[PDB]
C-alpha cells in the first residue's frame, strides 16, 4: 500500500491576473494626483 | 585576494591527480539500466514484452495455464479463458478453485 | 500479566496515542530479554512508516532482514519504504530473490509490480497488480495499487469503480474512502468528494492526509 | 601464550608504522599500515621527533604545502634546512613534483618505455649522496633513526627510475634493515624482480646475511622468523610471478590466524583461487569482501572478471551500476563497466572503456588483449592486430597476447602466417590441451600431415580428462586416412568408440561419425556380425546418421 502526492493547488491564472489588474489601478491613479 | 584558503567544497586538490580535470566528462554519462535496454542493441513495445516474458518464466505449469490469457476488468468481475469461460466476480475463493478444476481436471461428456 | 499486556499492545493499530506504544515497547525492550525480536522491530518499522521516518525504515528493516530474508510480516512495509526511497537496484534484487523462491505468494508479484511502478510502467504494472490480487484475496496493498494504476494515467471513468470496489470489499479502512472522494474532487464534482472525505474522517480521525484533503 | 605476546607487539608497532609514515606524507605504506591494523585479531598517543622549535615551524609550512599540491613552493622555503628528517621532505617534494609533471606531459602517450629496451633526475640523486656523506651516521650503525632509513627509500626509488638496477635493490635492503613495515618500499623492491631465480637469490640473502637494527624496532620483532613483512613478501612475490613455492604454506595459515579480518589477505586469498582456474570457490571468497567491505576498487577487476566468465548478465548489470556510482577514475572501475557492455553485444561502446581503463594506469596491460578481442567481434581485423601487438611489446612474456594475436590471423585465410604466433604462445604455457590442438589444425590446413600427427598426440597426454579426447581421436584418425594406411587408423577408431562405452553411453556427435565409418570398413572386411552392433549403437544420432546406420544394419543382417 502506497500513498501518492496529496492534492495541493497553487496560484491560479484568474486570481493572479486580477491582482495584476489591481496593480495597474493603483499604478494608474496616483500619478494623476502627482500631476 | 583569497582563493585557495577556503575549503568548503570539492576543490582541485581534493581529487588525487589534478590533471584528471582534462577529461571531466565521464561524470555526465548515464549507465545503461540492467535488463530491458539490452533489447535496443538487437534493434540497431518489443522490450516490454521481452521483460514481461522474462518475468513470466517464473510460473508453475498449472499457474501459467490459468494466467495464460487472463484479463482483469476494473470492477472486479473476472474472465477466465479455457484453452468455455468462467466469468465471475473476484475476492471469493471458490471461483479460482473452479477455474483450476476445469483446467487440470478431467471432464468427459461420454455420449 | 504485564509482559503479555505489552506483547499484545505491540500489535495494536497506530494513529492513536503512539507515545503509549513507544513507552510500552521501550519497557519491553530493556527489562526483558525481548530487546531486538521480530515483532518489536516490526512495530518500530510500522511506526516509522506511519510517521514517514523512511531512514529508520531502511535501517531497522535491513537489520531485521539480515537475519530472516523472507519474513512476510514486514515485507509490505519494507517494499513501501523502499518505493518511497526509489531504491531501484535494491528492489530489483529483492524482486529477483523472491521470484526464485516464492512464485505462488502474492508478495513476490507485488514486489515485481512495484519494481515496474518505480520505473514509470503503470500500464504494464497494472497486470502485475492484477496477478498479485488474484493470487491472494483480502490484500489491501495489491488492490489499492491497482486502483492507483487506474487513477494515475488517464482512463478516469473506471478508477471510480475500482475505488468503490476497494471501499466495499475492504470495509473499515479510511484510505479507500479518502481516495474515492479525492478522485471525485479530481472530476470537479464537490458534494460527493466531501461526503467520502467525511466518511474517511469518520473511519480514521487522526490522519494528516484526510484532514488535508 | 607467545602468540598473544606477538599480538601485543604488533598493534603498538603498527601504531608506530602508521604514525610516522603518515606524518611524513607518503601514502604508499601509510594507507596499507592502517588497513593492516584494522584487520588485526582482537585480543595515550605515541609520538616522538628530534626537532627544534625553530625548525619545527618549517615543518608545518612544509607539511601543509605538500598535500596542497604546491610541491614546488615547499621546496623553495625548505631549501636551507639541514635536519635529515626535513631533508627527505624537500627531496620527496622535489621528486613528486617531477612525477606529477611527467604525468601531465604525456596523456596521449599510451605505450610507456624505451624502444631500445635523466639529467634532471640526476640532479636529485646528487643531493642524496652529498647529504648522506656529510651526515655523521651513514647507516651500518646501531643508532640509526627512521629518517635516514626513509632517506634510503627515496634513493632506491630514484635509482630504479633511471634503470640502475642492482644498486636500488641494495639501497632498499639497507632501508628495510633499519626500518621494516614500509609497504611502498617493499613494492618498489618487488617490482625490480624479473624472474623466479632472482627471487630465490634475494630470499637466501634475506635469511643468512640480513638482520634488522634491534634498537629502532621493538623487541620480539627483529627476529626474521617472527617478522611479518618477510611473510607478506613470501605471499606476494612467490605467486604474482607464479614461482616455485617454498616456506609458503606454513606462513599462509599463520597470517590468517593473526589477521582474520584483514581485507587485503582475503582478496589475495581469493586471487589464489582465481590463479588456479578454480572459479566457483573464488566466487564465495570474493562475496565476503563485497559484503564486509563494499567500497574497495583494488582487486574487484578480478571479481568482474569472474562474473564475465560465469555469465549472469543481471548480476553484472547490478555490479556495473553499483561500482560506477562510487567513482569513474579508478583503473578498475573503467574495466568492470566495459565487461558489462561487452556482454550486451554493444561493441562500439565497450571498445571505448578498455582504452579508457588503460589511460588512467598504463601498468594494467591486461586490458590490451581484451581491447583487441573487442575488435574481432566488430569484423575489423586490421585494428585488432595492433591492439594485440602492443601487448607483447609491453612485455614479451604474455601468453594471452600471443594467443589473441594468433587467432586474428587464424580467422582469416593466412593460416601459415599465424603459425609463428601460435608457436611462440606454445613456449609460454606448453602444458595446455587447448593450445596444442590449435597448432594441429594449422599444420593440417597447411599440408604438413607428418607434423600434425605428432602435434595431436602431445595434446592427448596434456588433457586431464579422457572425454575431452573424443574430438581429437576422430580427426587424428582422418589424418592417418590421408596418410594412405587404413590399418593404422583402426586402433584409434577403437579408442574413440570405446570412450562412449566407458562413459555409460555418452552418445556424442563426433563418435556418431566414428561408428558410421567403422561399420562401413567392417563391411569391406567381410565381418558382418561385428559390424551389425555398431549401426544399432549409433541409432540415436542425427537424421542422416540414423538412416545411414539403418540401411547398413539391413545390409549386414541379410549376410548375417
Amino acid at each position: 500500500m502506497i500513498r501518492r502526492a496529496p492534492t495541493t493547488l497553487q496560484l491560479s491564472h484568474d486570481d493572479v491576473t486580477s491582482l495584476i489588474d489591481d496593480l495597474n489601478e493603483q499604478k494608474l491613479k496616483q500619478q494623476l494626483n502627482i500631476e | 585576494s583569497s582563493s585557495s584558503y577556503r575549503d568548503s567544497y570539492f576543490q582541485y586538490r581534493h581529487l588525487p591527480a589534478p590533471h584528471h580535470i582534462l577529461y571531466a566528462e565521464w561524470n555526465q554519462d548515464i549507465l545503461a539500466l540492467p535488463d530491458e535496454v539490452a533489447n535496443i542493441t538487437m534493434a540497431m513495445m518489443t522490450s516490454e514484452q521481452n521483460s514481461n516474458r522474462y518475468w513470466n518464466s517464473f510460473h508453475d505449469e498449472d499457474d501459467w495455464n490459468l494466467f495464460n490469457g487472463m484479463e482483469l476488468e476494473s470492477n472486479g468481475v473476472v474472465t477466465f479463458a479455457g484453452q468455455e469461460t468462467i466469468t465471475g466476480s473476484i475476492f471469493d475463493r471458490r471461483i479460482t478453485q473452479l477455474a483450476y478444476a476445469r483446467n487440470n481436471g478431467w471432464h468427459e461428456l461420454a455420449l | 500479566k504485564e509482559i503479555m499486556k505489552n506483547l499484545y499492545k505491540i500489535n495494536l493499530s497506530k494513529y492513536i496515542n503512539t507515545e503509549d506504544i513507544t513507552k510500552s515497547n521501550e519497557i519491553l525492550a530493556k527489562d526483558y530479554k525481548l530487546a531486538d525480536n521480530v515483532d518489536v522491530v516490526r512495530s518500530k518499522v510500522d511506526i516509522c512508516y506511519t510517521q514517514c521516518k523512511f531512514n529508520e525504515c531502511l535501517e531497522l528493516c535491513e537489520t531485521v532482514l539480515e537475519n530472516d530474508e523472507f519474513n512476510t510480516n514486514i515485507l509490505p512495509a519494507y517494499i513501501g519504504c523502499l518505493y518511497e526511497l526509489s531504491n531501484k537496484n535494491k528492489l530489483f534484487l529483492l524482486s529477483h530473490r523472491l521470484a526464485e523462491t516464492f512464485p505462488k505468494s502474492a508478495i513476490t508479484w507485488f514486489s515485481v509490480a512495484t519494481y515496474y511502478m518505480s520505473l514509470d510502467r503503470i500500464s504494464e504494472a497494472q497486470k502485475y497488480y492484477s496477478k498479485s490480487s488474484i493470487l491472494d484475496p483480502s490484500f489491501a496493498a495489491a488492490w489499492l495499487g491497482f486502483a492507483h494504476t487506474y487513477a494515475l494515467e488517464g482512463e478516469q471513468d473506471q478508477a471510480l469503480t475500482a475505488y468503490s470496489t476497494a471501499s466495499r470489499f475492504f470495509p473499515g479502512m479510511h484510505l479507500p474512502k479518502l481516495f474515492l472522494g479525492m478522485q471525485f474532487m479530481a472530476m470537479n464534482s464537490l458534494n460527493l468528494a466531501e461526503s467520502y472525505f467525511v466518511l474517511a474522517y469518520d473511519i480514521c480521525p487522526n490522519d494528516p492526509l484526510v484532514l488535508n484533503e | 601464550d607467545s602468540q598473544d605476546k606477538i599480538i601485543h607487539d604488533i598493534r603498538i608497532q603498527l601504531r608506530k608504522a602508521a604514525t610516522e609514515l603518515s606524518r611524513w606524507k607518503l601514502y604508499g605504506s601509510s594507507k596499507w599500515a592502517a588497513e593492516a591494523l584494522a584487520g588485526l585479531a582482537e585480543a595515550i598517543p605515541q609520538n616522538g621527533f628530534g626537532l627544534s622549535e625553530t625548525e619545527y615551524d618549517l615543518y608545518l609550512l612544509g607539511s601543509t604545502l605538500f598535500d596542497a599540491k604546491e610541491f614546488d613552493r615547499c621546496v623553495f622555503f625548505l631549501k636551507d634546512v639541514t635536519n635529515p628528517y626535513l631533508k627527505f621532505l624537500k627531496l620527496y617534494s622535489k621528486f613528486l613534483s617531477w612525477d606529477k609533471k611527467s604525468q601531465e606531459s604525456m596523456e596521449n602517450i599510451l605505450t610507456t618505455g624505451k624502444f631500445t629496451d635523466q639529467s634532471n633526475i640526476s640532479s636529485i640523486l646528487k643531493e642524496i649522496n652529498t647529504f648522506l656523506e656529510s651526515y655523521e651516521i651513514k647507516i651500518d650503525d646501531d643508532e640509526a633513526d627512521l629518517g635516514l632509513a626513509l632517506l634510503y627509500y627515496l634513493r632506491g626509488v630514484i635509482l630504479k627510475q633511471e634503470k640502475n638496477i642492482s644498486k636500488a635493490m641494495s639501497s632498499f635492503l639497507k632501508s628495510l634493515s633499519c626500518y621494516s613495515f614500509n609497504w611502498s618500499c617493499w613494492l618498489e623492491l618487488m617490482d625490480c624482480l624479473q624472474k623466479v631465480d632472482d627471487a630465490l637469490l634475494l630470499n637466501n640473502y634475506l635469511y643468512q646475511n640480513f638482520q634488522f637494527k634491534f634498537s629502532e624496532n621493538l623487541g620480539s620483532q627483529r627476529t626474521i622468523e617472527f617478522n611479518i613483512m618477510i611473510k607478506f613478501f613470501k605471499l606476494k612475490v612467490f605467486e604474482e610471478l607464479n614461482g616455485q613455492l617454498e616456506d609458503y604454506f606454513e606462513d599462509l595459515e599463520f597470517l590468517l590466524q593473526v589477521f582474520p579480518n584483514f581485507t587485503f589477505l582475503k582478496a589475495y586469498n581469493a586471487t589464489i583461487s582465481y590463479n588456479n582456474l578454480d572459479y566457483v570457490t573464488a566466487e564465495s571468497r570474493f562475496d565476503d569482501i563485497v559484503k564486509q567491505d563494499p567500497y574497495r576498487l583494488n582487486d574487484l577487476e578480478t571479481y568482474s572478471n569472474i562474473l564475465y566468465v560465469m555469465q549472469k548478465n543481471s548480476k553484472l548489470a547490478y555490479l556495473a551500476q553499483f561500482v560506477s556510482q562510487i567513482d569513474r577514475f579508478r583503473p578498475e572501475t573503467c574495466c568492470i563497466i566495459a565487461n558489462y557492455y561487452s556482454a550486451r553485444q554493444e561493441h562500439e561502446k565497450s571498445i571505448m572503456y578498455f582504452r579508457r581503463a588503460l589511460t588512467l594506469d598504463k601498468k594494467t596491460t591486461n586490458a590490451w588483449t581484451l581491447m583487441g578481442h573487442e575488435f574481432v567481434e566488430l569484423s575489423n581485423s586490421h585494428a585488432a592486430i595492433e591492439c594485440y601487438r602492443r601487448a607483447v611489446d609491453i612485455c614479451p612474456r604474455d601468453f594471452k597476447a600471443w594467443f589473441g594475436l594468433g587467432q586474428a590471423y587464424a580467422l582469416l585465410d593466412m593460416h601459415l602466417y599465424s603459425l609463428y604466433y601460435f608457436q611462440k604462445a606454445c613456449t609460454l604455457k606448453p602444458w595446455d590441451r587447448r593450445i596444442w590442438q590449435v597448432l594441429g589444425e594449422c599444420y593440417s590446413k597447411t599440408g604438413n600431415k607428418v607434423e600434425a600427427i605428432k602435434c595431436y598426440k602431445r595434446s592427448i597426454k596434456a588433457s586431464q580428462t579422457v572425454d575431452q579426447n573424443t574430438s581429437i581421436y576422430y580427426r587424428l584418425a582422418q589424418l592417418y586416412e590421408e596418410l594412405e594406411d587404413l590399418q593404422e587408423c583402426k586402433k584409434f577408431m577403437m579408442k574413440c568408440v570405446d570412450v562412449e562405452e566407458l562413459l555409460e553411453g555418452i552418445v556424442t556427435d563426433e563418435t556418431v561419425k566414428a561408428r558410421l565409418w567403422l561399420a562401413i570398413f567392417e563391411i569391406k572386411a567381410g565381418n558382418y556380425q561385428l559390424a551389425y552392433d555398431y549401426a544399432m549403437g549409433v541409432s540415436s544420432g542425427t537424421s542422416q546418421e540414423i538412416e545411414e546406420a539403418r540401411m547398413l544394419a539391413r545390409e549386414c543382417r541379410r549376410h548375417m
